[PDB]
């Protein structure tokens, strides 16, 4: 009813189709694609929130869903660096 | 070799004017003599840095390691003790003070006190179990009671691979 | 000598908070950098940016035997003990109520533990 | 003066300072002996503290022309003994101007039941930095400039404030 | 109404303003005699604290800062100056002097403490200045040139919680304080002003209903009230209330409160916003109340 | 209007009761904090205490805002003890500590009023509290370890205490020399407190070491502080912040024990 809560409902199957593309020998490619999926939905939700009239209460969930997936996107970025170093060392 | 360290330290003390600047290079001069096993020349160049940087915990720790490699127990301990005074984050060096005191005197209340300080920085440690065991075997019948409660209470943190179950 | 000069540009109240922070983020002055870091991410960044710069200065001043130099970089920064756990306690001792509320949300908690 | 106090520098200063604080300022030059002693030992900050106590005592006991002349010239000796110091340390320390030096040999104060009623002597302390000796030097000089015009004002001026003096 | 106390201010000449501190423990007054005077007024006693001299003309308004910054007063004058004064250790001295105006400065008003220590000042050249305390004695100035045509007469800040302007914020972020103020002038306009994302100041809205020079304008404190409200008065003897019933609409409506027989000089809100005081040109004050019918009724005739 | 009618005849705690029926949280918090910021007095009177206990124990008003208000009042009425205290009734120790270290510690040391300064410092010392205090280990802990070193010698000067406790005392003194070295002295007083703390520590170290070096059991004499080996004194005295006449009689005491190390080296 919020649009954001309706627009992110693919990611539960999109992350599964990305897991079923990779292996433990492509386990960083998996997390770089998880950042591209979350960053694509951050791009979509930003391109909805930037089009909401200020004070329209409904877009509260759209903004929380944007920030939640933006913090998720950078948490996949963090994982994709530090666990690569710790395995190379 | 010695002569390469001497040739480097001669040209690097040539490329130094004042005495305090020569002392400020003394830490690196001392490391190079230690890397030639010239332990007194290392001691002599670290002390001539310490008398110009009284507060460097690294220089006190390096002088302590040079006294450990001269078997001088309480001088290794004093330089390690002084390095813990100048940087208390060295839990490893609190343990190394207990390690060198229990290897010098088992009756020493400082050995038992520095083990107290090591245990309160590393609980559940078999190296600290054996540093207690080595005191408690020497505490006799009063030792045996403390040794039973120790063996029970630290097996309750790690079931041992062999020794503590036999003991 | 340039870092000693940039630290001096960070500590006179007549410089702008942002210019003090610019020279601080390039000279290790966490104490003049935290006066501008106004998110959780900025506050974690201030500690980590100075932790690397301080550890780099400690390896350099152990390995590069300079000559004639008669001024010190400050002993609050040269004498700095660092650990990852410490930074994530200092991030809970801060007065910045925003950082204390962000340091309780789910992804900022995950970010602490993945860094540790 | 020159070296008769190996181990003993702590006693000689206490002997001269206790003798100085017991005696009349116009009968024995103990503050100038103690100034010369501290100056020979390059202890300019103790020399200046001694000379400032001397100038403070002179205006507060010794309301005479030569008492104002020693007040000005002892404040001067104190001030120049601060100008010889780095601004890191160029300051004097005193009990507040109303705290009591209970003079040596005085019987301690009592209740009627006969106890020594030593009230807690909260050491509220005057600190005076280099400007404040320029200020009291300017005012002591002006107490004296009034005395070197009106000989009757001498009976008041030695412990007058700036607005009294205006 | 009941009198508590009757101050004699020792002023030799016409008083232009009388303002108490945030707690009602001190009073400040200013005059054609070039002085500003500060009093203790506690419990119906009265004592002089200071005779603050250091303007060179008649002083036209005073304003106390919020006590979160300590004991600070501002005052403005015919000589083009705004002076900021401060109490430290119990004595009052000048803590800033701003002469950056091209004619008489007719009004001053402090921001809500929630915005930082900021002063606004309105001038007879037609400009407005804003003075932001940056720290350790320093002040940023911003000057909005030509803010009114003919001249600027009054300035008043919007309260830092704009009604409705919080509902989209999820639990744990800071409020984005939208700094705004109102100003009146000799162009017959009231104008609303806002800070934009570059820190420049902008004319957000015009308010047009007086037929003559606007003398004064005051924003209502947002205590309990869900609407945004302003009062303003004029050289044609009118007072208008202005409501904005939706903060997303930015749409203001003028309601005529009264029309007096002469000029109205000043408008002053109660600290609970529920009552307005109105200074009439026949030397009177009248007091006005909003009813539960939203009608404005006098409580002093 | 009714909250203003309750403020006007002085029922400001009931003006809060009316304003607490505001369904809008953002207006409700501001209206209650703004009203508290007017009415909360520095004098914690029976009437203020009755209203504060009514607001906290009936109306659940967060007590943080009563003392936020008393801090804004303590700024206006200049009391920096009640400002530092009411801002700690808001949060953290640091305000009491950074008052003590500048305005109480140096005079308390110069007055030998250790047992008073301790009364603040051992309430700040617990690990629930000192772990939240800025600059503690180089300030409050240095003043407090100095006092506790004096207390543990005040006790060893009265009781048959063990070598384990004199080992502890020598370690506590050795831990203190290169920390009096590190005190943030601001005033004319702090530099004097630091330097007689240093003079006291140099001579505490002598008495602690002559109890580690007592005589052989052929003369029942008292333990000589001048028999103490130079070899254990100089590496710690060579860091103590002491004036040059204080350092002169220290250096003369060190030549005195060096001459005893030479004379009892030619027999």
């Amino acid at each position: 009813d919020d649009p954001g809560e309706a627009a992110s409902m693919s990611m539960f199957s999109d992350f599964l189709q990305s897991f079923l593309k990779h292996s433990s020998s492509t386990v960083f490619d998996l997390v770089e694609e998880y950042e591209n999926i979350c960053g694509s939905q951050v791009n979509i939700l930003s391109k909805i929130v930037s089009r909401a009239t200020p004070g329209l209460q409904k877009f509260s969930k759209t903004a929380s869903m944007l920030w939640l997936l933006q913090q998720e996107m950078v948490t996949w970025r963090l994982l994709a660096s530090l666990y690569r170093d710790r395995i190379q060392s | 070799s010695k002569a390469d360290v001497e040739r480097y330290i001669a040209s690097v003390q040539g490329s130094t004017p004042s005495p305090r600047q020569k002392s400020m290079k003394g830490f690196y001069f001392a490391k190079l003599y230690y890397e030639a096993k010239e332990y007194d020349l290392a001691k002599k160049y670290i002390c001539t840095y310490i008398n110009v940087q009284e507060r460097d915990p690294k220089a006190h720790r390096f002088l302590g390691l040079l006294y450990e490699l001269e078997e001088n127990t309480d001088k290794a301990v004093e330089c390690y003790r002084r390095s813990v005074e100048l940087n208390p984050t060295q839990k490893d060096l609190v343990l190394k003070i207990a390690e060198l005191l229990c290897k010098n005197d088992v009756t020493d209340g400082r050995a038992k006190y520095w083990l107290e300080r090591a245990a309160k920085l590393f609980p559940g440690s078999p190296a600290i179990y054996k540093l207690k065991e080595q005191l408690l075997d020497c505490e006799g019948e009063d030792g045996w009671n403390k040794l039973f409660d120790l063996i029970q209470s630290e097996l309750y943190v790690r079931p041992d691979d062999v020794h503590v179950n036999i003991r | 000598i340039w870092k000693i000069s940039c630290w001096r540009m960070a500590e006179d109240e007549l410089f702008n908070r942002y210019e003090r922070a610019i020279y601080a983020a390039l000279s290790g002055n966490l104490k003049q950098l935290l006066p501008v870091c106004d998110t959780w991410e900025d506050t974690v960044w201030a500690y980590f940016r100075v932790m690397v710069d301080s550890l780099v200065e400690q390896e350099i001043q152990t390995s590069v035997a300079t000559l004639d130099e008669t001024e010190e970089l400050p002993r609050e920064y040269l004498g700095a003990n660092w650990t990852l756990e410490k930074v994530f306690e200092e991030l809970q001792a801060t007065d910045k109520k925003r950082v204390l509320e962000e340091n309780q949300e789910h992804y900022h908690i995950v970010q602490k533990f993945l860094i540790l | 003066v020159e070296f008769p106090y190996v181990n003993l520098h702590n006693e000689v200063v206490g002997i001269i300072e206790s003798r100085a604080r017991a005696v009349d300022l116009m009968t024995h030059n103990y503050y100038e002996l103690l100034y010369a002693f501290h100056i020979y030992r390059h202890n300019y900050r103790k020399a200046g503290t001694v000379m400032f106590e001397y100038g403070m005592r002179l205006g507060r006991e010794v309301r005479t022309l030569r008492g104002l002349e020693k007040q000005g010239n002892c404040y001067l000796a104190a001030l120049n003994c601060l100008r010889l110091i780095r601004p890191e340390y160029a300051w004097i320390v005193q009990p507040v101007s109303g705290a009591v030096y209970d003079r040596p040999g005085a019987s301690p104060k009592r209740n009627h039941d006969g106890e020594c009623t030593a009230a807690p002597t909260n050491r509220q302390i005057e600190i005076l930095e280099l400007e404040d000796l320029e200020k009291e030097c300017s005012l002591a000089r002006i107490r004296l400039t009034l005395a070197q015009h009106d000989p009757s004002a001498v009976a008041v001026a030695g412990s007058s404030s700036a607005e009294e003096m205006v | 109404v009941s009198v508590i106390n009757t101050v004699d201010t020792s002023h030799e000449d016409m008083i232009h303003d009388a303002q108490m501190d945030y707690y009602g423990t001190r009073l400040a007054t200013c005059s054609s005699d070039r002085s500003v005077k500060i009093f203790d007024v506690r419990n119906g006693g009265q004592i002089l604290i200071a005779d603050l001299r250091g303007h060179e003309g008649p002083v036209w308004q005073v304003a106390w800062a919020h006590p979160m910054y300590g004991n600070i007063l501002a005052s403005c004058s015919y000589d083009r100056k705004v002076i900021i004064w401060r109490e430290e250790n119990g004595t009052w001295e000048k803590s800033h002097e701003h002469a950056g105006h091209d004619s008489s400065v007719n009004s001053v008003c402090w921001a809500p403490h929630d915005y930082g220590l900021i002063l606004a000042c309105g001038s007879s050249d037609g400009a407005i200045s804003l003075l932001t305390y940056t720290g350790e004695g320093q002040w940023e100035v911003k000057k909005i040139n030509n803010a009114h045509t003919i001249g600027c007469n009054a300035v008043s800040w919007a309260p830092a919680v704009v009604p409705g302007s919080l509902i989209d914020h999820p639990s744990g972020q800071k409020p984005n304080y939208i700094k705004r103020f109102a100003s009146g002038g000799c162009d017959n306009l009231i104008k609303l002003w806002k800070e934009e994302e570059d820190g420049q100041w902008k004319e957000e809205q015009k308010l047009e209903a007086h037929s003559d020079w606007v003398r004064d304008v005051a924003w209502a404190p947002s205590i309990g009230l869900p609407t945004s409200t302003i009062a303003s008065c004029s050289q044609d003897g009118r007072v208008f209330i202005w409501t904005c019933d939706d903060a997303s609409s930015n749409t203001w409506s003028p309601k005529l409160l009264h029309k007096f027989n002469d000029v109205v000089w000043h408008v002053s809100w109660s600290i609970t916003a529920n009552i307005l005081a109105v200074s009439g040109g026949d030397n009177k004050v009248t007091l006005w109340k909003e009813s539960v019918d939203g009608q404005w009724v006098c409580i002093s005739d | 209007s009714y909250a203003g009618q309750l403020e006007s005849e002085g029922l400001w705690e009931w003006a809060i009761f009316v304003l607490l029926h505001i369904d809008n949280s953002g207006i409700r918090e501001k209206a209650v904090r703004e009203l508290l910021t007017r009415h909360c007095q520095l004098l914690e009177t029976p009437e203020s205490w009755a209203k504060e206990t009514f607001l906290t124990q009936k109306l659940r008003v967060p007590a943080k805002w009563i003392h936020e208000a008393k801090a804004v009042r303590a700024h206006m009425e200049s009391d920096k003890h009640l400002e530092a205290l009411c801002l700690f009734k808001a949060e953290h120790w640091n305000r009491c500590h950074k008052l003590i270290i500048r305005h109480l510690a140096s005079d308390a040391i110069i007055n030998e009023n250790y047992d008073y300064l301790k009364g603040f410092l051992e309430d700040l010392a617990p690990p629930e509290r000192s772990s939240l205090i800025q600059d503690w280990e180089t300030s409050g802990l240095v003043y407090l370890d100095y006092i506790r070193v004096i207390e543990m010698l005040r006790h060893i000067q009265q009781v048959d205490c063990s070598g384990n406790d004199l080992e502890q005392l020598h370690i506590k003194v050795t831990s203190l020399c290169s920390r009096i070295e590190q005190i943030q002295c601001y005033s004319a007083k702090d530099r004097l407190a630091q330097s007689d703390m240093a003079k006291r520590v140099a001579n505490l170290l002598r008495v602690v070491l002559s109890l580690h070096h007592p005589p052989d059991r052929t003369s029942d004499s008292t333990p000589d502080p001048q028999r103490v080996p130079l070899r254990l004194l100089a590496p710690h005295i060579g860091r103590l912040p002491m004036p040059e006449d204080y350092a002169m009689d220290e250096l003369r005491s060190l030549t005195q024990s060096y001459l005893r190390e030479l004379a009892v080296g030619s027999l």
